[PDB]
């Protein structure tokens, strides 16, 4: 709805629903009914705003670090928590190279999550991609981006470079499969 | 001009101290005071927010010091063990 809509967000369903005005195809839904909707959710943002992001303006520069716009107010709230807040700019930029670093991979949760993590920490240490390309530096890597390295969350397609993950995990190493034909289901009597 | 009368640090350059990277709390202390330590071991469980970073052993030694106990918050650049 038009007042939850834009920016990092999807499309105004609301000015979607005019823009079709006299093209082939209409929007099927209610009209009053979804202004209706949007002035509610006016007001009620308003009780939000401490957690509304640092974007007001649409940005072209995001085809540069295709950064999920569902990562966006999540990994804001990250950066201001890890003392980056003001320092976001650096983590847009970095995330794009932690990007081209693991050989053009997709950017989803948890993969977002990982590059989300991996950015951040080198921020924080004013890390470089040849801070660990002739140097391979023992770091203590966050979870997630040591765990992509084991496969935890699958095989990229492009892969990780055979050297480039060696250094990042030295001693027990990386699994094949998908993790779910060894891990062992869970006892949920246990549980209860 | 008058005066008006109203936690340790670490290195990243020459020795293997043992420094902060992400600044949050600490969940869990596995390493005591004298204790044997091998390669890549755990040493120190630490915590941010959707982040967790569990501190290994970049040499093989014994244990100096630790510098955190448990609950305690730290910040980036602080000293936690000393190893040689
Ligand atoms: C904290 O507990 C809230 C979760 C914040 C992380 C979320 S999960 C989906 C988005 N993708 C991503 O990499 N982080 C965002």
């Amino acid at each position: 709805v038009a007042s939850m809509s834009g920016l990092t967000s999807q499309p105004s369903a609301n000015s979607l629903y005019y823009a079709l005005n006299g093209f082939p195809r209409h929007l099927r839904t209610d009209i009053e009914g979804m202004e209706s909707l949007s002035h509610y959710w006016s007001t009620v943002r308003t009780y939000y705003s401490d957690f509304e992001s640092d974007i007001k303006s649409p940005n072209t520069e995001i085809y540069q670090h295709e950064m999920p716009g569902g990562q966006y107010s999540n990994l804001s709230q990250q950066a201001k928590s890890l003392g980056l807040g003001e320092r976001f700019d650096e983590v847009k930029d970095m995330y794009r190279r932690v990007n081209f670093l693991f050989g053009d991979i997709v950017k989803v949760a948890p993969s977002s999550k990982v590059v989300g993590d991996m950015a951040l920490y080198m921020v924080q240490n004013d890390l470089d991609e040849q801070s660990v390309i002739t140097d391979g530096y023992k770091l203590d890597f966050p979870e997630s981006v040591v765990s992509f390295f084991k496969g935890e969350i699958g095989q990229p397609v492009n892969g990780f470079n055979k050297d480039l993950q060696a250094v990042i995990l030295k001693g027990q190493e990386a699994l094949t499969a998908r993790p779910g034909e060894y891990l062992e289901p869970v006892d949920f009597e246990k549980v209860r | 001009y008058i005066k008006d009368e109203n936690k340790p640090k670490a290195d990243k350059s020459n020795p293997s101290h043992i420094g902060a990277q992400m600044p949050g709390s600490v969940t869990e202390v596995k390493v005591s005071v004298g204790e044997t330590v091998k390669a890549n071991q755990p040493l120190l469980i630490t915590e941010a927010m959707k982040m967790e970073t569990t501190i290994q052993a970049p040499f093989d030694g014994v244990i100096k010091q630790v510098t955190v106990n448990n609950g305690d918050t730290i910040a980036t650049g602080d000293l936690l063990i000393e190893i040689e």
